[PDB]
């Protein structure tokens, strides 16, 4: 059916542009390949899972976000029951023989195209109508899910809250911010330093509370997209083919990617540093707080030593008068977290608190994640490029953030790439300079 | 005196893309 | 004549044409390459550089290489049959004669080969362009694995064949010849990096300012192997340019010739400040900013702090770096900010 | 056609592709030397 | 050029007895001394209070004795302050705290001693790199 | 009138402009203009800036001393870290351009309009009817100023250690990045090099051959270049010449033949090669670095045996250990 | 676009090839193997075995200190059973 005189072979998925049925396999098949994936890793995960041992000291990626749904976990994310994370694994990788099925027969066997074996499912891409209705349809998938979670947090058993009141536990939220005042306000805020725009979520009830709203502002947009059909401008502003569609949702992956880049490296909340590691000023903070604890205990009067450039060993001021750990740790003044928190005062980091409240399960948290640092090589050797083998070791956040900043990245081509053909395509040129009609030759020279 | 002789230089060059691209040799076609 | 009937034969169009430069390039050039993957995997580098080097001592692809001679040697050519080896192979293996022979065999290969490309050209009747491109390789080769070395005290401080080998010979010449810093090498740079500009920009230039030739999306097909009209549209291709850059090409001779002069002329240069740091007459130091910093320690200038970099560059690499000079600096003589 | 086959190409082929598999074996055994 | 087991002799007590260890126990407290040490100890430093290194001299000089397996298995126990004027095992892992240090918790005397050995072994091999730091990298 | 807005878009979208201004140049030409402008002021003329926040200003400009070579914009202070820092966020312009506030509304400004020089490069090629993507290959140089003027910043959590403005400032952002991270030991800083040499390499080749197989046109004491006119229809030189040259120095089925299939793997060769370089600055901006092979090979004893890769970690230690004199107070370099 | 030689394509596909090489290039392998198994490659490149780098308690380097006499310097490095 299609063959070189379509697309040449290496750009042989595009030749499925226009056969709607074969199109779907690939999609069903694909989608069987990720929950492939997180089935068959979680097994992989948990086979190698070590129960008294962190996970970001084990290369855990999944297994460290069910915990975060409060599973199989307790106390200060100590491992309960492993039983959740192997249901999770298997479950999927059942599902992606199911999907798989599905996939390999729609794309090998059933119609090779749709809208005449069924014109509810058949398409057609400047359908502006079927358009907006699957992608409202859609729109209602993805909502139901955002409340498949604010279910399990307030009804099905919580989420790990690591700013848990005891101390790090998993806790039902019963309470979630739905004030818009609030929860939109994310959205308002700056991506800099201190405010730091979605990133910035750092408690349960906002997560959910927003969850709450994203849920219906979305399953409300899935309805009003089946009822409806793009206005004008709405029409007049896009291009309407298979490929610019593509590209549209390139565009969006890609910043999504860049987002949980940053959400991975910098949050403390949805990303609890007790299953993945210390963040990355979380760790340079512990330092100033590990040494400004030993050398108090020498007999150092921390809140007066003065530092080889005068500025403050130990704690020092930030540009708005905060009182915070010195050294080239005054970057990361604003690093917030449960372990460290107790110490600060309404100016910051209290002297007498710094002074005599101290505790020892601080102490240790502080050296346990000043001592994990996401720092660490390519081959996983643990520490500062300059170190030696022994401990091998590359924070889960250093993985995770890493492998999301390339696939953003060459998303953000993919998109450029696709919109850019999509564009020539409409207009129609992609594929050459009209030899006869070349348009820059009746164009005026402007020599 | 030495400022003086950077900052000339760099003034210099600026004024050379001037010129390249607002006083080049009209580019003729077919008939040059 | 036998001669010509021997003629004859070498510039026979094979598969892999020989000609008579064959008989200088072929023979080096193997052997060279063949040293190397040799000792890449066999010879050692410990009576040399106390340093293993060779996948039979474990190191990988990117630690493994065929280093220099002991500084001892000096810049003898180590035959293995000189007074060194003598005849011996093992011996000549130990006291690094591999590298001597890579280095001056690999040394004529590069002859022969641009004497093939000068010896194709002409039967093939072209203009020799492609040769005298290729002097540039040679002038880098000839003044950082020979000319260079031959200033210095002897092979030992050559480039050694191998990846990493190569790496201590960067962060090297910055610490102890601050090379950055030289006129030569920024010309170098702008032109090897300038020079994989003009490879990319005009490459897009012309698939995307193609003319249609055919029906299909893959417009790979669409191309006449045999002249005629031109497959792009210079014209248009002129236009764009002039109105997002300002400037643009419209004479493809030149377009061409230039791009064969930006990066060849780049190496040049490259190659000239090397053959100034043979006799370390390199590019250290602007002496009134040495002045000032003397009489005034407030002035900073992201010059004074590089040239911090290099002092413990050169202190903490030195003693492993140069074991012939037995260096011991004591654990309070190393230079080192605070804390670190 | 009737093609031959020692021919210089094949000689060339050879001098790389002999060496090679003998230093690929080589190397495939060092993989397990020790301490 | 080897890992003999005249190398493998070290100080069992502090009344001279000695001890020889095998190549299995060396490689296993190798491979424990990085389950449950390196994180902090690599290459007998002492990452959160540079201070105190486990060359063996400094070891000697500590308070009791820590330079010989009774001593650093003591320690692994219930660790003090180089004056020994002080416990400490609320903030150093040991076995009497391997609630707070879980790595501690599979820890059996029998891997205490393997550890113990490691530690009085790699100074022997790498000498004056097992203490210091960087400097000797 | 045809109506003033409909004009105006006619008009800043007009092909017959000199330079074409575009609806991505709406953004473009007066963000370039402003770090144009403050760049050239403060390379020229601004004061020293506490780029460590330690009090301790590091002067970079050429009234205060500096060469070209030398000088430079230097970067916030770490006492900002990632704080956004407008003019009007400072008591007086003394203050700002003590913790280095030039440097930012530079790369702001740059790399906003950088971007759409970008988006521009798509549309004129739009408005004359030409395939988009050069554009895409413009993708990699910029990918690369906002790895090192962005990306490296936020993953290390502050703009003063972004790269600075300056020749001399930029050699430091390089070799104390090589003593953080070892990116000499790390895959995609050599397919980064890959990329620029080979492309280079290339670009000689192509050069060559293409300039060697002219058609002759031209006098023996004549400018070989005239024999080419702004507007032919046929071909200037002898493609199949070219190739019959190349393909014996070598060997034929490693040669092209395509003009079509050589000017792709003449633009594919370097623009990717470079994405990898600028994905590697990205990514070891979040300190996953280059292979540590430290100590690896060890012999029969367990004594440490070197390999080339120790000689690197020694020169790494002298960068490390001198980087910054003052500017450290506790054993790790966690920043 | 052709010369004498035998089509790769051809040569590559022909089980008479296959038939010579299934022989031959195992063999080869084998060979090199063995070369380095049986600890003869070490002594035809003077490459120490992973306990002679050092003599026991040494913890210098054998490095080769003149050029003339450095055979014999090397022979007496091997001497110190290093
Ligand atoms: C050509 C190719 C083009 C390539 C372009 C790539 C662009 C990638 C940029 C990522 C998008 C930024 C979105 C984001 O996730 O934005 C969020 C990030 C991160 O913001 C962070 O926000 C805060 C994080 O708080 C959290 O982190 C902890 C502290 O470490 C505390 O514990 C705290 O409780 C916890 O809530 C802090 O202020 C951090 O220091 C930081 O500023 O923004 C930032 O840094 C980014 C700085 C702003 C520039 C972005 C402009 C975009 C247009
Ligand atoms: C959202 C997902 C997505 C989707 C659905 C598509 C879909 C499509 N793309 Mg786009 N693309 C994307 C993302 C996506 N792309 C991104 C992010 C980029 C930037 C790199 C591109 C770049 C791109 C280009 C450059 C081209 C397309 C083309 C096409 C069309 C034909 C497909 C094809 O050529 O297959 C054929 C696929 C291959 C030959 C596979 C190449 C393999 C990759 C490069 C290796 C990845 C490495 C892997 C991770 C390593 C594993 C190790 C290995 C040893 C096993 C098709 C419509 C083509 C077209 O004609 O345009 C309309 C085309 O030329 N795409
Ligand atoms: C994309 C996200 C992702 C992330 C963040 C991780 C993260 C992790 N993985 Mg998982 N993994 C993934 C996808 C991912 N994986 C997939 C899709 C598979 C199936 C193949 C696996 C299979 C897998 C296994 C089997 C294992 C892990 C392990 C690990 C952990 C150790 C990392 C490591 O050792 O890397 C080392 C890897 C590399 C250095 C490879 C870099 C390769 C890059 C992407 C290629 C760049 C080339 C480019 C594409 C070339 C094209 C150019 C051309 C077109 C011109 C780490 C937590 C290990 C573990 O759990 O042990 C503790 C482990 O054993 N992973
Ligand atoms: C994500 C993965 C992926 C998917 C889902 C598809 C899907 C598809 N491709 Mg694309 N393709 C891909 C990657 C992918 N491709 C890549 C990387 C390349 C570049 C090398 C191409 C190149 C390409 C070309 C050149 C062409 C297609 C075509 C097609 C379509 C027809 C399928 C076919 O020809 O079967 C042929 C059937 C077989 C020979 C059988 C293969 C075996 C099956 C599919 C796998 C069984 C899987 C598993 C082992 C069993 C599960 C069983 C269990 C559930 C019980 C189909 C929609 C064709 C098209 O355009 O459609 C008309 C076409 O011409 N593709
Ligand atoms: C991506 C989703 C997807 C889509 C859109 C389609 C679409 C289509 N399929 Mg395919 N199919 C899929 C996945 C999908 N299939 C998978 C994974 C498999 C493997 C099991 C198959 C196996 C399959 C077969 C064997 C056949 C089709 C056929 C068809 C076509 C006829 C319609 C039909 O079967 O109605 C079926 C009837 C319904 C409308 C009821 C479905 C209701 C189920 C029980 C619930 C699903 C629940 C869902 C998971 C949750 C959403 C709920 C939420 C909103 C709250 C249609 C084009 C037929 C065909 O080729 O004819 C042209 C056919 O014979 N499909
Ligand atoms: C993600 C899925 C999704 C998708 C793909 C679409 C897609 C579409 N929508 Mg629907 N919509 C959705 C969800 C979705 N919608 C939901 C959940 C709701 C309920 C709130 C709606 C409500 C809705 C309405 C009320 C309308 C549409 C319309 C449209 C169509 C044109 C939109 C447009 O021109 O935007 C481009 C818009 C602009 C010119 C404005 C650019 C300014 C943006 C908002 C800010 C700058 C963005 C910045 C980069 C992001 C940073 C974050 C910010 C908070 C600071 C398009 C087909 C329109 C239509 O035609 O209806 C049928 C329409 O009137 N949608
Ligand atoms: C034809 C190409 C060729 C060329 C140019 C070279 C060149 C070189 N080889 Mg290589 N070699 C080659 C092929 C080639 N080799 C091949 C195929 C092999 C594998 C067998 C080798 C194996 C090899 C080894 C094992 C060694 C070299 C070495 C060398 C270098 C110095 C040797 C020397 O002093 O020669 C002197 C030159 C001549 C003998 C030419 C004499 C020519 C005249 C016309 C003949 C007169 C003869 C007559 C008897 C004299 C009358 C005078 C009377 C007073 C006695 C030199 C760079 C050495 C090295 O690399 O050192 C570090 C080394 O050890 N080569
Ligand atoms: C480091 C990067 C770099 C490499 C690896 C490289 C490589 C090559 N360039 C060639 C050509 C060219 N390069 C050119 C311009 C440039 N080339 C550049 C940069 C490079 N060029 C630059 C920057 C330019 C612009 C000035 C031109 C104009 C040409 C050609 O015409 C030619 C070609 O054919 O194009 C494809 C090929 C010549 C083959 C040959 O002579 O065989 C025969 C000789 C042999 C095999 C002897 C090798 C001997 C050497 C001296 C010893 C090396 C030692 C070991 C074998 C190597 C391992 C060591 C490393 C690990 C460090 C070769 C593939
Ligand atoms: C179309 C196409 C394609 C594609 C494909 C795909 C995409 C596929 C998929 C597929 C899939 C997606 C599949 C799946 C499957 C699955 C399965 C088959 C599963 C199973 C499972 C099980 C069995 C489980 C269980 C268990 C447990 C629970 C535990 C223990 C162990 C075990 C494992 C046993 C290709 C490219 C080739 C080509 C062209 C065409
Ligand atoms: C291309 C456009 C060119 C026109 C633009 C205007 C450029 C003007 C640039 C300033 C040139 C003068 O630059 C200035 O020179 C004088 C010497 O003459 C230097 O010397 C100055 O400091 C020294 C002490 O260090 C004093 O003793 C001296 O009296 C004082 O003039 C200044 O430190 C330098 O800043
Ligand atoms: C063009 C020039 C190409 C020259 C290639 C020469 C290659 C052979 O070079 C030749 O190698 C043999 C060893 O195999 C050396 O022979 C050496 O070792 C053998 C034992 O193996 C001793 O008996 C002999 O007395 C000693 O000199 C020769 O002294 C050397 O001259
Ligand atoms: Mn500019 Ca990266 Mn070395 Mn901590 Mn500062
Ligand atoms: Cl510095």
């Amino acid at each position: 059916d299609q063959e070189s005189s379509g697309f040449a072979w290496w750009a042989g998925n595009a030749r499925l542009i226009n056969l709607s049925g074969k199109l779907l396999g690939a999609h069903v098949a694909h989608a069987g390949l990720i929950v492939f994936w997180a089935g068959a890793m979680t097994l992989f995960e948990l086979a190698h899972f070590i129960p008294e041992k962190p996970m970001y000291e084990q290369g855990l990626i999944l297994i460290p976000h069910i915990a975060t749904l409060g599973w199989g976990v307790g106390p200060g994310g100590e491992v309960v029951d492993t039983f959740p994370f192997f249901v999770v694994g298997v479950v999927h990788l059942i599902s992606s023989a199911v999907l798989g099925f599905g996939g390999v027969y729609h794309a090998i066997r059933g119609p090779e195209t749709l809208e005449e074996y069924s014109s509810f499912f058949g398409y057609d891409w400047k359908d502006k109508n079927k358009m907006t209705t699957i992608l409202g349809f859609h729109l209602i998938v993805l909502g139901i899910g955002a409340l498949l979670l604010v279910a399990k947090a307030m009804f099905f058993g919580g989420l790990y809250d690591t700013w848990a009141p005891g101390g790090g536990d998993v806790r039902v939220i019963t309470n979630p911010t739905l004030d818009p005042r609030v929860i939109f306000g994310y959205l308002l805020k700056s991506p800099f330093g201190g405010e730091g725009w979605i990133v910035s979520v750092n408690n349960l009830e906002d997560v959910v509370g927003g969850h709450i709203w994203i849920g219906l502002i979305c399953i409300a947009g899935g309805i009003w997209h089946i009822l409806t059909t793009p206005f004008g401008w709405a029409r007049r502003a896009f291009i309407w083919s298979g490929e610019a569609y593509l590209s549209y949702s390139l565009g969006a992956l890609s910043m999504m990617g860049f987002i949980a880049t940053c959400f991975v490296w910098f949050n403390n909340t949805v990303y609890p540093s007790e299953f993945y590691g210390p963040t990355g000023p979380e760790a340079s903070q512990a330092q100033a707080m590990t040494f400004l604890i030993r050398d108090q205990k020498l007999g150092a009067n921390v809140g007066s030593a003065q530092g080889p450039t005068g500025l403050g060993k130990y704690l020092m001021r930030s540009p708005t008068g905060e009182i915070i750990f010195g050294g080239e740790t005054m970057r990361f003044w604003d690093f917030r977290g449960p372990w460290l928190e107790p110490l600060r005062g309404p100016n910051g980091l209290d002297l007498n608190k710094i002074k005599n409240d101290i505790q020892p399960w601080q102490e240790r948290r502080a050296a346990e994640y000043m001592t994990h640092a996401p720092l660490g090589s390519l081959n996983s050797v643990g520490g500062v490029a300059t170190e030696i083998n022994s401990v091998n070791f590359v924070s889960p956040r250093s993985w995770l953030a890493t492998s999301h900043f390339v696939l953003a990245f060459f998303f953000l081509v993919g998109h450029l790439w696709h919109a850019g053909r999509a564009r020539a395509a409409a207009a129609g040129f992609e594929k050459g300079i009209d030899r006869e009609s070349e348009p820059v030759l009746s164009m005026p020279s402007l020599d | 005196m030495e400022t003086i002789t950077y900052v000339f230089i760099f003034a210099c060059i600026i004024a050379l893309f001037f010129f390249a691209i607002f006083f080049r040799e009209p580019p003729r076609i077919t008939k040059k | 004549g036998w001669f010509d009937i021997l003629d004859d034969w070498l510039k026979r169009d094979r598969f892999v044409f020989v000609g008579w430069s064959g008989i200088l390039l072929f023979p080096c050039a193997y052997l060279a390459l063949g040293g190397w993957l040799t000792g890449t995997t066999f010879v050692t580098s410990w009576y040399t550089h106390g340093l293993a080097s060779s996948y039979l001592e474990g190191c990988n692809f990117l630690t493994v290489a065929v280093s220099t001679p002991a500084n001892s040697m000096g810049h003898s050519l180590l035959l293995l049959w000189g007074p060194e080896a003598q005849g011996d192979f093992t011996r000549w293996c130990q006291l690094g004669g591999l590298w001597t022979f890579i280095a001056l065999h690999g040394a004529f290969g590069l002859i022969g080969f641009m004497l093939r490309q000068f010896e194709i050209a002409r039967l093939v009747g072209v203009r020799p362009y492609n040769a005298i491109a290729f002097s540039a390789p040679i002038a880098v080769f000839v003044s950082v694995f020979l000319i260079y070395p031959l200033g210095q005290s002897s092979w030992f401080f050559a480039p050694s064949f191998g990846v990493a080998a190569i790496f201590r010979f960067l962060l090297f010449f910055q610490g102890f010849h601050n090379w950055t810093l030289n006129p030569f090498h920024m010309m170098g740079v702008a032109g090897v990096l300038g020079g994989a500009l003009l490879c990319a920009i005009h490459g897009a230039t012309v698939e995307n300012t193609l003319f249609q030739d055919g029906e299909g999306a893959s417009t790979f097909r669409a191309f006449n192997p045999t002249q005629a009209e031109e497959t792009y549209s210079m014209v248009t291709a002129n236009r764009f340019w002039s109105q997002i850059f300002g400037i643009a090409f419209s004479n493809k001779r030149w377009l061409h010739f230039f791009m064969l002069f930006v990066p060849v002329t780049g190496l040049w240069m490259s190659a000239i400040g090397v053959v100034g740091l043979a006799l370390n007459l390199r590019s250290y130091d602007f002496i009134s900013q040495e002045i000032r910093a003397a009489e005034d320690p407030e002035f900073e200038t992201f010059y004074t702090k590089n040239l911090l970099l290099n002092e413990g560059i050169r202190a903490w690499m030195a003693p492993q770096d140069q074991p012939h000079e037995n260096f011991v600096f004591p654990e309070e003589v190393l230079p080192r900010g605070n804390a670190l | 056609v009737s093609y031959p086959i020692f021919t210089v190409r094949w000689v060339a082929v050879h001098t790389l592709a002999v060496p090679t598999i003998f230093f690929l074996g080589a190397i495939a055994a060092m993989q397990f030397i020790q301490r | 050029a080897e890992l003999t087991p005249e190398v493998l002799t070290v100080p069992l007590n502090s009344e001279g007895k000695t001890i020889t260890l095998t190549e299995k126990q060396y490689l296993e407290g190798k491979r424990l001394f990085q389950y449950a040490c390196a994180s902090c100890h690599v290459g007998g430093i002492t990452k959160t209070n540079p201070s105190l290194d486990l060359r063996t001299e400094t070891l000697a000089l500590a308070t009791p004795p820590r330079d010989n397996i009774e001593g650093l298995v003591d320690y692994m126990k219930n660790p003090t302050t180089y004056d020994g004027e002080q416990e400490i095992a609320e903030v150093h892992p040991s076995l009497r705290s391997a609630d707070i240090f879980p790595k501690m918790r599979n820890l059996t005397e029998k891997d205490l001693v393997a550890i113990a050995g490691h530690i009085l072994v790699e100074p022997k091999i790498l000498g004056d790199k097992w203490g210091g730091g960087k400097v000797y990298y | 009138s045809a109506n003033l807005w409909e004009r105006f878009c006619n008009w800043v979208t007009s092909t017959d402009n000199r330079l074409y201004v575009g609806w991505f140049g709406v953004i473009m030409i007066p963000t370039l203009l402003a770090a144009t402008i403050c760049f050239v002021i403060a390379f020229i003329a601004a004061p020293p800036v506490d780029i460590d926040g330690i009090r301790e200003p590091v002067s970079g400009s050429l009234l205060y001393g500096n060469n070209i070579i030398t000088g430079a914009v230097v970067p916030s202070s770490n006492a900002i870290g990632l704080h956004f820092y407008p003019i009007w966020e400072a008591a007086s312009l003394d203050e700002w351009l003590y913790n280095g506030g030039p440097y930012q509304l530079i790369i702001f400004h740059f790399l906003l309009g950088a971007s759409c020089y970008m988006g521009r490069q798509w549309e004129l090629s739009y408005r004359l009817g030409m395939r988009p993507w050069i554009c895409v290959a413009y993708s990699a140089p910029l990918a690369s100023a906002f790895a090192v003027f962005l990306i490296y910043p936020i993953g290390q959590g502050s703009f003063s250690d972004g790269m600075p403005l300056g020749i001399s400032g930029t050699f430091n952002f390089m070799i104390v990045f090589q003593a953080e991270h070892n990116i000499l030991m790390h895959p995609f800083h050599q397919l980064g090099v890959a990329g620029v040499f080979g492309g280079a390499l290339f670009c000689a080749m192509h050069g060559s051959l293409v300039t060697s197989s002219l058609i002759r046109e031209t006098t023996e004491t004549e400018s070989a270049n005239y024999g080419y006119k702004f507007g032919q229809e046929e071909e200037t030189y002898n493609i199949v010449a070219a190739h019959g040259y190349f393909g014996r120095l070598i060997f034929q089925y490693a040669s092209f033949n395509n003009s079509r299939s050589l000017h792709f793997f003449l633009a594919a060769w370097p623009v990717v090669g470079v994405w990898f370089t600028a994905l590697g600055i990205s990514t070891m901006a979040f300190n996953l670095n280059g292979f540590n092979f430290n100590h690896s090979v060890i012999d029969a004893k367990g004594n440490v045996i070197n390999t080339w890769a120790d000689i690197i970690n020694r020169a790494n230690l002298g960068m490390e250990v001198m980087h910054e004199r003052n500017a450290h107070n506790f054993p790790l370099d966690l920043a | 676009g052709t010369t004498g030689e035998r089509p790769f394509s051809d040569i590559i596909t022909s089980v008479r090839y296959w038939v010579i090489h299934s022989i031959t290039i195992p063999a080869l392998f084998i060979a090199g193997w063995l070369f380095v198994s049986t600890g003869l490659a070490y002594d035809v490149f003077g490459t120490p075995r992973p306990d002679s780098y050092y003599a026991q308690e040494q913890r210098s380097i054998p490095l080769v200190t003149d050029r003339f006499e450095a055979k014999q310097q090397v022979e007496t490095f091997l001497e110190q059973l290093k």
